[PDB]
Order: structure tokens, then sequence, then C-alpha cells
DNA sequence: GAATTCGAGCTCGGTACCCGGGGATC
DNA sequence: CACAGATCCCCGGGTACCGAGCTCGAATTC
């Protein structure tokens, strides 16, 4: 095998077939950051930052040796290393291997696809093998730390919450969890509330560290656009309040595991 | 006084004083800017040293040399000056009209007055006796004439005698819409019935024609334009000079001559000095029977060359505006004027005309003395008129037979003549070799989509602009005199930009001396280029051969050379050439007929030997071999019915037309005789080269080269739609036979030598030549007159020799005797890129690059240098040539999916190196100067969105130096910043009212000088994308000629970077995040990465 | 209705043609 | 008022589909 290799056959390849399906074409043009922990798939949709982790756990064989290596997903500015996992682009596929060979700064990935031939082993699409050399300089900036509070929604709950905020600079949209645990979002026109329940009706949300109140507000409006452009089926909201620019990450719990990180206005707390 | 008036200033006492106000030493700071401009009542003065003189004074003493005898009606020769003239060189021929009433007092003999009695054309042979005396011989009996079909004019005009035709033409010249020909009789023509044949269409019969014998070309031009416009006049486009040359056998327009005793003992008779028509020492009048060609002498008699160069200053508010000759305040400040001897090539005088005091630097004067050059003579003037009058007085008194300079037809002479006509109103008609009424004109291309070039015609004065010469002989992106000096002479001169000339001019005499230093250096370099290329010798060789004077050789195109030679031959044979452009005289990519066809190349990288069989002089050999001409053609099969199918005539379908050309034993082609006679003549000369002196070897090289370029244009002369004697049947036949010849050669090679046994059977030495692999001899390319034969399984070592035996075999087998296939080259490697594009390495020889934009003038030095580095890797690095050859083992699309072969690592390295040399902020901007020719007047362009037109109109908007038509306009592609975006936006707003985004490359074009003076950044995107584009254009032959695969694979070499943008980078740094790139240190980046993922988990 | 389909409607490059123009090649 | 020819690739600028996405908008409906 390759010095660095990542294999997926079924019962781990079907798992990624669930992960990638809704994501659609956006994240085709991405950054894959591969290391010993897995592949982090970073993109920016409408400016706002998006990451899709796919951990070493989640493959049929993960072997990483070397520094971390970042490949621009697009090969030759037309084809993607991540279109192999588009919902139905290669029907009947069976295996995908990521082979990363070469020396620490200059490695190349080669992505080999295979199909289950009708009653057969492989059709290996040498007409669809992709070969990418790595970036050799990259600085990607990644969410840090644990959240200052986080709030699990089902899908309808989150579709409501997103549908409340406004996608234009004129409205700024505010998220506030006040005392007794009634978590709310609103603007000059819309408002929505839910009741927060701990972990350790249809208008309630389960979360951790709700006792940490907050009241944050959001500008530079892309958030509904993005969490629909990603097709998020409900997910956790998680708020990082500590920062000189506090951050909101909507992490899906869904068949995907995508996450979109947004920034907010500087907020006084404590 | 003189018989004919002298219209050059011999006296002046009042003139228009224009002079910069900064010159007046004592003046206050207020009265220093501007220009004194008013009329002054004194004679023009010239100051040399402490001395002073009237400009127009020809007493003894003078600040410049003189070769004149007369000066405004005073004979300034030593007493008894009466040199005997036998032999004289002739460098130019003028044709003037003289009248017997104008020359009553001139005391000519009766012969000459008879030749001019109302009127007559006098052919003035301008020359030099071997003692150096200037001389004019006036030849008197020549007449111009044309033919009309006798029956045609008889039935159209009811002409019962030749006297009736003469009367009728005289009548029609009386009754012209203007009064241009008043008092013109029927004794001004002389009709005679001759039997001649039209030159076309071999069935054509000899008919009776009137030949008319008019006395002036003005009268001829009128008659041929307006007299019986239905009737076909035959040669009324012919000069009196060409009748003088052709009607006297042996006469030349450029050569030595003799005064004979003539028939009935009539000798040439010298003019009295007052009857002189030219600024010449001695002056004869004769008839052609008094002249003999005087072979035996071949070398020039010490004509003088004047290499000159003006320097101009911009008055007005902006003196950083380029000078404009129309502005009285924008004035010529200096003129360097170098006087060489053309026989010994020795710089004799260095003159610097200066407006204001000028003290040449001592380093400059010491350099001139070190090189043995003459000491400069700085002439100082108070006003511009004094300077320009003094320069024009030099040009008249010295009277250089040749003048030269760099770009003197586009800038210098137009500026001087604009000043002398617009501003000072000096008549320039007598400032040439004639004392008056002479042409002193300059034609720019201007609005003429016909003209290829700007012309200058001074009578008796051969202007050879070295700008045109170097544009013909050397391929440069830029033809600036500094660039040309770097490229041709290896002399790195120092330039003086015009923007510096105001400041220098205002300091005082020393800095004007510095301006004079650059003006003299420019003239000295141009003299060096002139005596390197020796344009006069090859232009005179073509002039001798063509039968035209050297000025027409320089200026009036290719067509008149072939036409005159054809006219001589045709007249000898009893033909006459019809005027049909004379009727045309008031006249996406059109093509008259079908051209050559290029064989579909077997593109790719061929690392086997490739023999190149090419035809020696293909088209002219076809014209000779097949006897093509006007007079052998026959569109009708009726014409040849009395002749045999072969053995008397070829018949061929040329445009779906089924033409017939009779063979040389039925009628020998006139174009064939011209080409054959010249190719025999040239073989004679080229054989005499090796066993003659170096000095005569230089002339003979010029003479044979003249023959070469004269026998290349015969084909195209026939294919000039609306030319002087077109025949698209002959032109299309030549090309049809060429296409058939090329294909026939291919089929022969493929049928004969398909197997090695046949080759060995024809050529035994092939056995010593069999390389290891399997044999094949296949044709991978051919352009018009060559085939490339990929000889797999043979060694390149002995292959041009056997290829010569092969080519001889094919020529014997297939083609007729003047046709000659031959083998000259053998590529050991060849990259066939496209139909006219290839790079090869000749066996034991150079690298040959053909049309791949290494050899095109348009690209920048950066991209061309990188491209040649890559080409040298492909051809010379055995590693890369091995990997490039192994690249053809697979279809190209499998290299997208596979690593490239190993040896190509170096090929990538060049690219990545260029990728980092291009983003360097300290990038030499001259390496990024694209260039493009302004081929038309910019109002003649359909598509006025080119980069060089954007730069053109920017230059005009800034009052910079606007380029001339046919100049190269250099430009750079600037970086598309905020400011450039709005500049283009509001120039669009302003331009369309006169009468997020990516901007076009035409809108990012900028002038490089402007881009330097201002701190404008270059478009690294454009320049790198075009670096990769030129690489992909050339190396797509390696990847199966697929430019989309080639581009992908070439872009893969480039190291790709990804950071989030600067603004968010700063804002996250404020949010505490930090660099994990290479930018500070690798070790710190590693540590930050370790804590950044440990931070993540 | 709430998801939910592919249905219908936008736009947004992509690729390709077409043309003039530069500037080679014979 | 002056005038070799034609062929050919390639690039810049222009247009015109047109499939791919790509969300909205509203019949058919778990
Ligand atoms: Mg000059
Ligand atoms: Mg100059």
């Amino acid at each position: 095998g390759a010095p660095c290799q990542v294999v997926l056959q079924g019962a781990e390849l079907n798992g990624i077939l669930q992960a990638f399906a809704p994501l659609r074409t956006s994240l085709l043009d991405s950054l894959l950051v591969m290391g010993d922990r897995g592949i982090l798939i970073h993109n920016t949709i409408f400016g706002e930052q998006v990451f899709l982790p796919l951990e070493h756990s989640q493959f049929s064989r993960y072997r990483w040796r070397g520094p971390t290596a970042a490949f621009l997903s697009l090969v030759d500015q037309k084809r993607s290393l991540l279109s192999v996992f588009r919902a139905n682009q290669y029907p009947d596929l069976r295996r995908v291997e990521l082979a990363i060979t070469g020396q620490a700064p200059f490695r190349t990935l080669v992505q080999r696809i295979w199909t289950t031939t009708s009653d057969g082993e492989a059709v290996e699409l040498a007409s669809e093998t992709l070969m990418k050399r790595e970036l050799t300089s990259f600085v990607v900036l990644v969410p840090q730390g644990t959240p200052d509070v986080q709030l699990r929604l089902t899908r309808p709950q989150l579709t409501k919450v997103l549908n409340a905020t406004g996608a234009d600079s004129a409205t700024p949209t505010t998220f506030e969890l006040g005392v007794n645990g009634k978590f709310s979002v609103f603007t000059t026109s819309t408002c929505v509330t839910f009741a927060a329940r701990e972990e350790g009706n249809a208008k309630t949300v389960y979360g951790e560290n709700t006792h940490r109140t907050f009241s944050v507000v959001v500008d530079d409006c892309s958030m509904r656009a993005v969490l629909r452009r990603l097709q998020v089926a409900g997910g956790t909201l998680k708020f990082f309040l500590t920062t000189p620019v506090p951050s909101l990450c909507v992490t899906a719990t869904g068949p995907n595991a995508v996450s979109a990180v947004f920034l907010l206005k500087p907020q006084k707390i404590c | 006084g003189p018989t004919q008036r002298h219209t050059y200033y011999s006296e002046c006492d009042e003139f228009r004083f224009i002079a910069p106000r900064v010159l007046d030493e004592d003046a206050p700071p207020e009265k220093r800017a501007g220009v004194h401009d008013g009329h002054l009542k004194r004679a023009p003065k010239v100051y040399c040293g402490g001395d002073e003189r009237d400009v127009l004074r020809v007493g003894s003493g003078g600040f410049w040399p003189r070769r004149s005898r007369l000066w405004g009606g005073v004979d300034h020769a030593p007493a008894g000056f009466n040199p005997t003239v036998t032999v004289f060189h002739v460098y130019d021929i003028l044709e003037n009209v003289e009248h017997a009433y104008g020359m009553r007092a001139a005391q000519f003999h009766a012969r000459f007055m008879d030749a001019i009695t109302p009127t007559g054309t006098v052919i003035t042979l301008l020359g030099l006796t071997p003692e150096g005396h200037r001389v004019a011989v006036h030849v008197y009996g020549t007449r111009q004439y044309f033919y009309m079909n006798k029956e045609e004019v008889d039935r159209h005009l009811q002409c019962r005698a030749p006297r009736d035709l003469c009367e009728r033409m005289a009548a029609a010249l009386r009754e012209s819409p203007g009064a241009s020909f008043r008092g013109i009789s029927a004794d001004h023509f002389e009709a005679e019935v001759v039997e001649r044949t039209d030159v076309y269409y071999y069935e054509t019969r000899p008919a009776l024609f009137y030949r008319v014998y008019v006395r002036s070309g003005r009268v001829l031009s009128y008659l041929c334009d307006n007299f019986c416009p239905a009737i076909k006049k035959y040669e009324g486009g012919v000069d009196a000079t060409t009748r003088f040359i052709l009607d006297n056998p042996g006469f030349v327009t450029f050569g030595w001559y003799r005064l004979k005793p003539g028939r009935n003992n009539t000798l040439a008779q010298p003019r009295a000095p007052m009857a002189f028509g030219t600024s010449s020492d001695v002056e004869f009048n004769c008839t052609a029977d008094n002249l003999a060609i005087e072979g035996g002498m071949s070398d020039l008699p010490a004509y003088k060359l004047m290499c000159f160069d003006i320097e101009c200053k911009a008055g007005g508010e902006d003196e950083l505006a380029f000078p404009v000759a129309g502005h009285p305040e924008d004035l010529v400040i200096q003129i360097s004027c170098l006087l060489y001897d053309l026989s010994t090539t020795a710089l004799e005088h260095v003159l610097l005309f200066s407006l204001g005091s000028c003290d040449l630097p001592e380093s400059h004067l010491n350099e001139l003395a070190a090189r043995g050059l003459p000491t400069p003579v700085v002439l100082e003037f108070d006003s511009e008129f004094e300077m320009l009058l003094a320069f024009m007085t030099l040009v008249k008194q010295y009277g250089p037979e040749f003048v030269t300079g760099y770009n003197i037809i586009n800038f210098d002479w137009p500026f001087l003549l604009a000043k002398l006509t617009d501003i000072y109103k000096v008549p320039l008609d007598g400032y040439g070799r004639m004392n008056g009424r002479g042409v002193f004109r300059v034609w720019d291309i201007g609005q003429s989509h016909f003209q290829k070039r700007s012309k200058i015609k001074v009578n008796g004065m051969v202007n050879i602009d070295m700008y045109g010469i170097i544009t013909d002989k050397i391929k440069l992106s830029s033809y600036k005199l500094n660039a040309v000096a770097e490229a041709v002479l290896k002399d790195k001169k120092k330039d003086l930009s015009y923007r510096d000339i105001p400041a220098y001019y205002a300091t005082g005499p020393a800095q004007r001396g510095v301006i004079g230093e650059y003006c003299i250096q420019d003239s000295l370099l141009v003299g060096q280029l002139f005596f390197k290329f020796l344009p006069h010798l090859e232009l005179s060789a073509v002039a001798r051969l063509a039968g035209i004077n050297i000025t027409r050789t320089i200026y009036d195109g290719q067509q008149i050379r072939v036409f005159t030679c054809l006219l001589r031959l045709a007249d000898q044979k009893g033909f006459i050439l019809p005027d049909t452009q004379g009727r045309f005289r008031g006249a996406g990519r059109h093509v008259g007929y079908q051209g050559a066809r290029v064989l579909d190349p077997t593109s790719g990288f061929h690392v086997n030997p490739v023999v190149v069989f090419d035809f020696a002089s293909l088209y002219p050999s076809i014209i000779q071999a097949h006897n093509l001409c006007f007079s052998t053609l026959s569109l009708r099969a009726d014409a040849v019915a009395h002749l045999e199918a072969g053995k008397d005539y070829l018949e061929i379908e040329v445009g779906g037309r089924r033409l017939f050309f009779v063979k040389a034993h039925v009628r020998e082609s006139l174009l064939s005789i011209l080409l054959r006679d010249w190719l025999a003549m040239r073989k004679q000369i080229r054989s005499r080269i090796p066993q003659s002196s170096p000095e005569e070897a230089v002339l003979l090289d010029k003479q044979q080269a003249a023959i070469k370029v004269v026998c290349n244009s015969v084909y195209g002369f026939t294919g000039v739609q609306h030319g002087l004697l077109p025949c698209l049947h002959v032109a299309a036949t030549v090309t049809t036979i060429g296409r058939e010849m090329l294909l026939a050669t291919r089929e022969y090679v493929h049928a004969r030598w398909a197997a090695f046994e046949q080759l060995l059977a024809d050529f035994p030495e092939a056995a010593d030549m069999r390389a290891p692999g399997p044999y094949s001899m296949r044709i991978i390319y051919g352009d018009t007159d060559s085939i490339f034969v990929l000889c797999r399984g043979l060694t390149a070592a002995g292959l041009t020799a056997m290829g010569d035996k092969m080519a001889s075999h094919i020529s014997r087998a297939l083609f007729l005797p003047p046709i000659k296939l031959e083998c000259e080259k053998t590529f050991t490697k060849l990259l066939l890129i496209a139909k006219k594009k290839y790079i090869g390495v000749i066996y034991g020889g150079k690298m040959l690059i053909k049309g791949v934009d290494l050899v095109r003038k348009n690209n920048c030095a950066f991209i061309n240098r990188t491209s040649r580095a890559l080409v040298d890797l492909l051809f010379y690095d055995d590693t890369v040539s091995g990997a490039a050859a192994a690249l053809a083992e697979r279809p190209a699309e499998e290299w997208l999916a596979r690593p490239l072969p190993e040896g190509l690592q170096a090929f990538g390295a060049v690219l990545v190196d260029a990728h980092r040399r291009i983003t360097d902020p300290e990038r030499d901007i001259q390496d990024f100067v694209l260039t493009a020719e302004l081929s038309r007047h910019p109002r003649a362009y359909t598509n006025k969105r080119l980069a060089h037109l954007t730069v053109y109109y920017k230059l005009m908007a800034r009052r910079a130096q606007v380029p001339s038509i046919k100049d190269r306009i250099p430009y750079v592609i600037v970086a598309q910043t905020r400011e450039v975006e709005e500049t283009v936006a509001r120039l669009a707003a302003l331009r369309e009212l006169d009468a997020p985004r990516k901007l076009l490359v035409s809108e990012l074009a900028e002038d490089p000088a402007y881009a330097i003076a201002h701190g404008v950044a270059l478009n690294t995107d454009y320049y790198f994308s075009h670096l990769l584009g030129a690489a992909c254009v050339t190396f797509k032959a390696l990847f199966g000629n697929n430019a989309k695969i080639t581009e992908s694979l070439l872009k893969r070499f480039i190291p790709e970077v990804w950071h989030p943008p600067d603004d968010v980078a700063a804002r996250l740094r404020a949010a505490g995040f930090g660099a994990v790139g290479a930018g500070a240190t690798a070790e710190e980046t590693r540590r930050m990465l370790h804590r950044a993922f440990d931070t993540l988990a």
C-alpha cells in the first residue's frame, strides 16, 4: 500500500454515502485537510465558514503517516475528489481508495474508484482516476475549544428557527437564552421561542449548559441561505461567547455531519 | 542670369524669428519661458566658434563644406574650370519637361531644341565623374508612347490617316474640362502603324496598332485617362525613363557610362553655367546615341552620404508634451549631420546645427578623436529659421547623393518640411538636385489603405531610411534605435528621452552640449548600421537588374520591377502589355485564387531522423518547367487543336477551368525567359564569388541576392488582382502544379521505398545506414515546397547524403528539368506542432524554430525566455527528451490519471521558477513589454478594442509621441486596480459622448514608459497565464495535440497556495488565531499546528 | 397544512462557434 | 494613388445555447 492510505468498502462506504448525499454540489470546491484524525472538508458558502469532518474511525482502513496535507478538492479546476460521494453520480460503486505517496511537502493523492460489475469484482474507472498534488502552503483556520452552550433541535424546530431570521442587512437577527431557559430568536417582525430541557412537546429543545445565559446578535447575513444550501435536517446550535468576535456553529446531527460556523457581534457577558 | 529660375534662398534679409526665450542670457526669470516669435529684418546668421557669417553667403570661408558650383546665379568655380568628361557614374535619373521657348537664351544646339520645340521630356542622368565632379547629362530625344488597336480606333474615330488620330488627340486635349493643355497641336503627337501582339492568350493574333509618340507624360496621363475610354490603350503607364532605358539596349539606371561621339559625329555639348538646371559641377546635353554603357568599371565614385537626425523641443505650458511641427512654439533645436564618403565609407564631417549656444562635452570630443573621427563643427543660430535655412543650405550646397537616418521619413523630414512650409513658407522645390521645380515631397500612409509605406522623393537624392532597412532585415519586437543598436551592433548606447530635453535645454550651453552629444551619437550609430547593411549596394543591384531608378527600387513596390523586365522582354518579342489598371486607376479576408495546401502534419515529437526534401525555387521552376506565361496560355481548346495533346501543350484544370499552356517549342514563355536568364546569370555570379577579391565579393553577393529577390516575385506579380498585368490563370496554375507536385512526391516516396529492400536496391549505401528498429519511410509534413520524411529504422548519420541521392532520384523520376527536389536538412529531433509550426534540431546543426511565437515579435521577453528554456530542455536534455518520447506511449488522457514520466521533473522546474520570477516586485518591466504593429490607420480598424490601439489613443490623449502606421506599439498589461477600473469607466463615459468584473486586456493595456513613471503594477495573472498558454501551445504536440490536457498538466507543475483573505486574516488574528504557514519559520508553524489540533482535541 | 416530489422557472458559468487581427509560413 | 500571392494558427472579443444546479411555487398528498 501507499505511505498514507484511506480505504472505504461497504458498511463504511455506505456511511459516507449517507454523509455526502444532501450536500449537493456545494463543497465540491473545497479543502481536504488530511491527517491522522481524518479528512476535514472546509469550504466557505457565501463567506460563512463550513466544515465536514470525516474521521479515521469512519473509513474501512485509515493509515496516516506524515505531516498534515491539504488538497484543493477540485482537480484541474473542473472535477472534484468529492464528486465520487455525490448521491448518484457513480451508481453501483463499491470501493474508493485515497493513496497519498511522496515526501512530506510534495505529496500527491490518487483517488481510485471501483464499481460492482453485475456479478463482478471491479470496473476500475481508470478513465475516472483523479490525481491531485497537495497545496504545499496553507493556513486554514478552524473552530477551537468547547461551546459556551449548545442546543439540540429536531428538524421542524430548526426549520422554524432559521425561517425566523432575516437575510438582509436591514434586519439584524438576535438569539437570546434568558432566565428559566426559554431560548428565543427574533427581529423587528419575527420571533420564536422554545423551552430548554437538560440532558445530564414540539416547542422544546434539549441542550447542555443552558444555565450559561446569553444574548447575541448577528450581521453579515448568510445564515438561512447557507443552512438550506447545506440542507440541514435539524441540528445542534452551539454558541462560543468567550471570543472578541463570538461564534455560532450549527452542527447537524443528521445523516450528514456538516457544520457551518458564523460570527456575531461583540457581546458583553460577565 | 540663369535661364531657369533658382527657387532656393540665395538671399534673405527678412525672416520669422522664433527662438526660445530661455536663450537670452541676461533675461529676468519672468522672460525666460516661452518663445520669441516675430519678424526680423536682418540676414540669417550662423555662428561657428567666435566667427559669424551670413547663412546664404558662398564666399570663401564657410562653416560647412560645399560641393556646389553655382549659388543663386553666381558662378563660384575657379577660373578655367572646364573638366573633360568622358566617363561618369549615374545614380539617379530625373525626367523633366523642357520648352524651347523656356530655353531660347540657353544657347543649346539645334538638335536639343528640336527635341523640345513646344515641349519635350528631358531625361537627366545625375552622376559623378571619377574625379568627383557632380554632373548632369540631359538626354533629349526620348518620347513616351502607347499603342491603340488600329481597327478599334478607326471604327471608333473614323481615322483615315495617322494624322487624323494625332489631330483627334490634340482636339481632345483642347477640350478638356480644365484648361490644362492649352495651345496643344496635332504636331505634338506622331502616329505610326506597327504590327504587334497583345501579350495574352496565345491564340491571339498580331494586329495593327497605332503607336502615338506623345511628348509629355502629363499629356500621356490625360490621354490614357480620358481619350476614347472604351479603347484599350496599351502602354501609357510607362515613364520616359523606362523608354530611355529599354529602347537603348544595355542602358542601366545605376552604373557607369561614357559620352560617345554619337551618330553623324554629334557629340554631347556642355551647358553654360547659367543654363544649368541642377546643382552640379558640369552639365551636358546629348541624345542617347551619345551614351555608351561603359562596362569594365563597377565601383562607386565617391558619392556622399548625409546621415542626419533632428532634435525638437516642445514649447507651450507642457513642455513634457511631444513636439508638434504645426505649433510655432514647438521647434527644432538641433540637427546632427554626418557627411560620409560612400566609396571609402569614411566619415568626413560632423556638423551639429544648434539653436542657441552649445558646448559639446570634452568626454564626447575625446571619444571622437580617439576613434579617428572628425572633430564636430557646432553651428549656432539665434532662431529656428536660421538653423533650418542653414541645414537646407547645406543640403543644397553639399548636395549629398544619399541621405540616411533612422526614421527620417516618419519623423525628421516631415517635421523639417512642416516647419519650412507651414511656418516659414520656404519653397522646397529648388532644394533638391534641381535648381527649381523639383519634387521635395513626403507621403505618409495616412488614410491610404493601399500604401504599405511612407515615401520621400527628393529629386537627385536617394533617401534610405535605415528604419525600413532594419525592419526588413532583422526581427525585433522593438525597432527603437537603442534596441536596434543593442541587437545589431552590440553597442549599448545611452538614450535621452525627449521629456528631459526642455530641462537640459534651459540650463545653458553645457546641457545643450549634452543634447548635441546624443544627437551626434544617434547619427553615428545610424551610419554604422548603414555601412553594415550597405543598403545602397543592394538597392542599386536591384535597380540595375529591374531597369528602374534606385528611388523606385526603394519605394515603388515589387510589381514595377517584374513589370519593367517583362516589358523589355515582351517588346523584344513583338508583344505589347495592355493597360487595365489604367482603367482601375480610379479604384473577411479575400483571396483571388487557391494557394498552396499544407499536408496534414503527423504532429508530435519525432525522435527518429526526419529528412527534409524541398524544391529549389519551386514556383519559378514551375513557370519555367511548364512554360507558363500570359502568351502561352489559352482558355479555349479551339486555340490548340492544331497541336498534339502532350508534346505541344499541357492542359490542366486550374479552377474548374481547363487551361492550355503550349510548350516552349511552340512558344517560349516570357516569364520563363526572364526567370531562366536570371537564374543562369545568378549561377554565373555565385560561381565567381569564391575566386574574387573580398571587396568585389561583397558586390557580387549583393548582385546575386538582387537576382534572387527579383526571381521570387514573378509568381505573385501574376496573381495581383488589379495589378500591372495580372493573370490569375497563370498564378493559379503555378499553385495547382505545386499542389500536384507535392502530393506526387509523397506518393512516389510511399510507393517506392515502402520496404527497405527497395531502398537498398536504389541506394546501396543504405545498408551502412540501417538503424535497429523496423524500417518505414513516411511523410509527416509538407508545406508549399517541402516534405518531411520520417525515416524510422535508418540512422541520421549518413542520411542527408543519401537524401540528396533520393531527391535527385525523385526529381529525375517525376519532374521536368528546371524542377529540382533536394535534401538539405535532417532533423535528429523534430516537434511538429501544427501546420506551420515546428521545432527541430538539425543533424549536426542548429535548432530550427518555425512560427511558434519564440519567433514572433509580439510576446514579451519574459515569456519568450521561459519558452526557449523549456524548448532547450525538450531538445537538449536527454532526460527530458526521453520522458517526452515516452509520453507518446499512451493516449494523452491517461496522463491526467498517472504521474508523468520521470525525466520531466526539470521541465516543471523551469515553469515553477518562472512562476516565482513573475511575482517578484522587483521585476524588470521591460521583460513584460508586449508589442504589436499598428498595421492600419486606427480609423480603418473594424475592431477598435485592441491593446495597441488602446495604447495608441492613450498616447495621443497625453500628447506623447503618437506612433506611425506600421510601427510597433509597446504596451504592458497593468494590474486591474480600483483606479484603472474607474479610469476605463470614465474614459468610456467621455469617449461615447464625444460624437465583480474582469476588464479586457485591451483596457488594461498601458504604455510601458507611463507604467514606469507612475508606479503601476503589472497583471501577473495575464503574464503568467500567457506564459502557460505559450507553453501549452508549443508542448501540446507531446500530449496528442490536446491543448486542454496540456494546459491541465502544465498547471499541475505550479505550486498552489491557499490562504483566507487579508482582512479576515487580520480579524481572526485579533480573535487570537495565528499563522501556521511558512511565513515566519517552519519550526514555529509545526509547533502551532501541534497545539492547533491538540486544541481541536 | 408539512414535508415532499420531481416541475417549472432563474442564473451562471461552460463550452463552443464565429470573426478580425497579428504575424507567421511558403 | 498606390499595390507579390495564399495559407495558416492563435488570441481577443463577441455571441449564443445549454446543461447543471438550485431554489421557489404550488398541484397532489403520509
Ligand atoms: Mg534620424
Ligand atoms: Mg530622433
